[PDB]
This record gives structure tokens, sequence and C-alpha cells, in this order.
């Protein structure tokens, strides 16, 4: 079981495999997506970052509970540097 | 003050056999009547369910002393609930915590104001113990084949509702104390396929 | 840092007991905290390589998974399994994301698990270390010291009912 979020053009390759691919552009009802994402049982999901400044709260939510996997990708364009912010504060907090 | 070291409740027990050792703190949580369970004791426990196990025929003795250690269990695992957290581990031992919540809150906590748990006659009173430790190994028998815990507690409520009520029904028709043990056989027949 | 005040003398015993149940707790706590460290440090290593070869894999770019979720301890530990010229190029560095940046997800989640419950674990050491156990030794002081004095001045009360 795995979604997919993010720009159609960047995303559609995925709907290639069995992949729910979503093409949300809103801040609340990405949320809305991820909810309904959640109480599915899909193991895990792939977010363009473009996608995931907006709602960031429901991914910080989610992110003590394993399912689902919340995954932060760069879209055709580029990333936001996701990964650069996420693996730096979270080696800190835990050291 | 409370301190059972005076004096009277000294030498009290030393030329009595039998020690209700009440506490504020269940009192507080209008946890009535309040016997604190893990200290109070009495020395004619074993010949009482010797007698008991008897009249009744029911297996009595083994009950009561397993439901004595369900309870006994109960006080080491909250023990940690403050170190560790409720879904940390020993997830099997949650099922030992949320029934003997219902033996302590389905069981023990006897309202002497109701017009029918003021008194619970022996043959009743078999039905409830009964009905809780069945499921106590029900659950059990379920956490051995692999069924999830979350699906079971669902079934419980379903059922648990009804042995809440437990105390409230009247003596004369204890079959429905009797019928709804058949009920919890039921679930996990319905519920892990 | 009195706590309230419970004066009994069995309580005070049944407070030692309670304060080396504390101390057991806090060294268990403590070596739980650099083992669990101990492992997460291991996978940020791994965790950071995979980020960023993913980012640069992915900018020059029935298919379903079973995630059985392993344990250890405290958190459990997620295991993914999977249970299935410049168009086709596309599609195929595509494909080559695949294999990774699902075991992106597996490490990265992994490591923010382990992290998350770092802090718990943190929090409830430090919570036990300073206040739980200085709050205990301090009453049992203060307790002892009570009944120290109410000891002695019953027994000059006694003398004065031995001189009547």
């Amino acid at each position: 079981k795995i979604g997919v979020v993010g720009d159609k053009d960047s995303v559609s390759p995925f709907r290639l495999f069995g992949f729910d691919v979503q093409h949300g552009t809103t801040k609340t009802e990405i949320r809305k997506t991820i909810d309904e994402m959640a109480k599915n049982e899909y193991g895990v999901i792939y977010i363009t970052e473009q996608c995931a400044n907006l709602v960031p709260e429901t991914i910080e939510r989610y992110k003590g509970q394993l399912t689902p996997a919340i995954i932060l990708i760069p879209s055709h364009q580029g990333t936001l540097g996701i990964g650069l912010e996420e693996i730096q504060n979270s080696v800190e907090k835990a050291v | 003050g409370g301190d059972i070291s005076e004096p009277v409740t000294q030498n009290t027990l030393r030329v009595v056999k039998v020690f209700w050792g009440l506490d504020s703190s269940l009192a507080q949580k209008r946890h009535f009547p309040s016997i604190n369970w893990i200290q109070s004791y009495s020395l004619y426990s074993t010949e009482v369910g010797r007698y008991m196990d008897q009249i009744l025929q029911q297996d009595w003795s083994d009950m009561v002393t397993e439901g004595m250690r369900i309870l006994q269990e109960e006080e080491q695992l909250n023990e940690i609930v403050r170190l560790v957290g409720i879904d940390s581990l020993s997830d099997n031992d949650r099922l030992t915590l949320e029934v003997a919540k219902s033996i302590r809150e389905d069981y023990l906590q006897q309202n002497a104001f109701d017009d029918v748990d003021t008194f619970t006659s022996r043959e009743k009173q078999f039905n409830m113990l009964k009905v809780i430790l069945t499921f106590g190994k029900e659950a059990r028998k379920a956490l051995s084949l692999g069924a999830y815990f979350n699906e079971i507690m669902e079934g419980t409520v379903a059922v648990r509702e009804r042995i809440s009520r437990s105390k409230y029904i009247p003596e004369e028709e204890l079959a429905k104390i009797s019928s709804i043990n058949e009920e919890i056989k039921e679930t996990i027949q319905l519920i892990v396929s | 840092m009195r706590l309230n005040v419970n004066p009994t003398r069995m309580e005070l015993t049944r407070l030692k007991k309670q304060l080396t149940t504390a101390t057991r707790g806090h060294k268990l706590l403590k070596d739980k905290q650099d083992e669990l460290m101990r492992q997460f440090i291991l996978l940020i290593r791994k965790n950071n390589e995979l980020r960023q070869a993913i980012e640069k894999e992915t900018q020059t770019a029935n298919v379903s998974i079973s995630v059985v979720e392993k344990n250890i301890m405290s958190v459990k530990v997620p295991l993914m399994n999977f249970q299935y010229a410049e168009l086709d190029r596309s599609i195929d560095g595509f494909t080559q994301l695949l294999p990774k940046l699902l075991k992106l997800a597996e490490v990265e989640k992994t490591c923010q698990l382990m992290a998350e419950e770092i802090e718990k674990t943190r929090r409830r050491v430090n919570a036990l270390e300073y206040m739980t156990i200085p709050q205990l030794e301090e009453t049992i002081y203060y307790i002892k010291m009570k009944l120290e004095e109410n000891e002695r001045a019953e027994v000059t009360r006694l003398i004065k009912v031995k001189n009547m």
C-alpha cells in the first residue's frame, strides 16, 4: 500500500506502479488526503517537498506513528531542502 | 492520621486473624468499600476456600487465588507505567491491567446504597468472578494466536458494558450472568476470522 | 522541594524502598538511553548518505509493499518488503529511484522514531533525577527530624509524669 503526493508531471510516472498518486495543492486538504491516507494502512507515502511546507503539522503528528512513513522528496524542479533541516535537528535533539 | 502503627491497631492485629485495612486513597476515588486488597489479609482464607468449593462445587479455591494474582500483577505493573509508559512494553500485560480494572471496578467496587448491590448472594457472587477470569484467559487465547489487542478490546467494550451492569441484575436471574459468559466465548470466534 | 507533609513511620522505610526503585529505574533508563543512542548514530550516517544521493538521482531524473513492523523494545522498527531514448531513460532513472527512495523511507522513519523516543526517555531520566529523587531524600530527612524531636519531646514530659 503506497501513496504519493505532488505535481502531476513529476509524480504521474509513479502511476505506472500501483501508487495511489494525488495532485493536491491545498494547505489543509493535503492533510485531508494524508488523513484518509492514515486510516487506510498505506505503509509509505512519498511527498514532493514543494507540497510539504503546506501542512507541516500533519507530518509531525504521525511522525511518532510508524504508519504512514512520511517521506520528503524533490519534485522535477527541486527540493526545498527538507533533508538539510530534519537530519540536523534530529541528531542534536537526541544527543 | 490513618497510621496503623498506633498501639490500638498494633495490639489488635496480634490477637485477631482477620484485618480489613482501609485507606483514604480509595475513599478519595470513591472506591467503596475502600478495603486495600494488597495488605488486607485473612488467616481463615485457606479453610474458608475449602468449605466454599464443597458447597458450591465450583473450582472456587483456584479462582480466588488467581483473581488475587491479577490484582497483585496490576500493582507491580503500574510501577513501570510511571517510568516507561503505557504502550511501552509488556503489551499482553495491558490485558491484565484492563481485566484487573474490571476486577476492582465491576467486582470489588460495591456501593451499599443501590437497592440490589447492597447485598450479593454467594451464588451470584460466583458469576462475576467467573466471567472476568474466563475473559482473562480468553484474552490470552487471542494473543497466543496473534489477534491484536485493540481488536479484542473493542470486543470487550461491546460486552464489557454488560458486566459493568452485572452488579445490578437481580439475584433470581443468575442465568444472565451465566449466559454473558457464553457471549464472550463467542466474540473471538467472530473477531479472529 | 518538600512535597507534602505525610508524617508516618513505616512510610519512611517504604520511601527508602521507593528511593531504591527510583535509582534502579534511573540506572536502567540511563544505559537504555545510551543503547538507543548507540543505534541512532549508526542509522543517521546511513540516513544522511541515502538522502543526499536520493536528491541527485531524483533531480537528474501490481506493485505494493507489505510492512511488518519489527521491534526494538521501546519503539517498533519498520522493515520494508516489496511484493510485486530519453523517454525510456527517464522511466528507468525513475525506476532506479524505486529500490532506493523506499530504502530511504526505511532508514529515515526508524531514525525519527528513535530520536523522538530518546527525548521522551531523556525527559523521564531528567525528571526522575532532578525532581523525584531529591524530593524523596529531603523529605525523609525532614520526616526523620520530626519523629526525632517528637520522641524526646515526650520523654521529657514522661519524666514530669514520673516526678509527680
